[PDB]
């Protein structure tokens, strides 16, 4: 049982490391996508402004 | 996107209309100037006639 408990603790620590790494990975991906989506929204709003400028003629 | 695509034809038409309007205005200006010159020549001729 001592051997089994040590093995279990090692694998549990491995899984904890895994969840931590995945949490950083998802936080980074989310930030990158937030920046890109803001870029897209800005592009769309500027395009709407352009469209009204051409209609103004 | 579709808005700008179809309205671009409208922009092209506006440019062409402005060009054609300028051309027609210049042509009518030339015609008016010619007729004015001929009328002036006739007026001076008739003024000489009246003086005589």
């Amino acid at each position: 049982l001592s051997d089994k408990l040590k093995e279990a603790e090692t694998r549990a620590e491995f899984a904890e490391r895994s969840v931590t790494k995945l949490e950083k990975s998802i936080d980074d991906l989310e930030d990158e996508l937030y920046a890109q989506k803001l870029k897209y929204k800005a592009i769309s709003e500027e395009l709407d402004h352009a469209l009204n400028d051409m209609t103004s003629i | 996107m579709d808005a700008i695509k179809k309205k671009m034809q409208m922009l092209k038409l506006d440019k062409e209309n402005a060009l054609d309007r300028a051309e027609q205005a210049e042509a009518d200006k030339k015609a008016a100037e010619d007729r004015s010159k001929q009328l002036e020549d006739e007026l001076v001729s008739l003024q000489k006639k009246l003086k005589g």
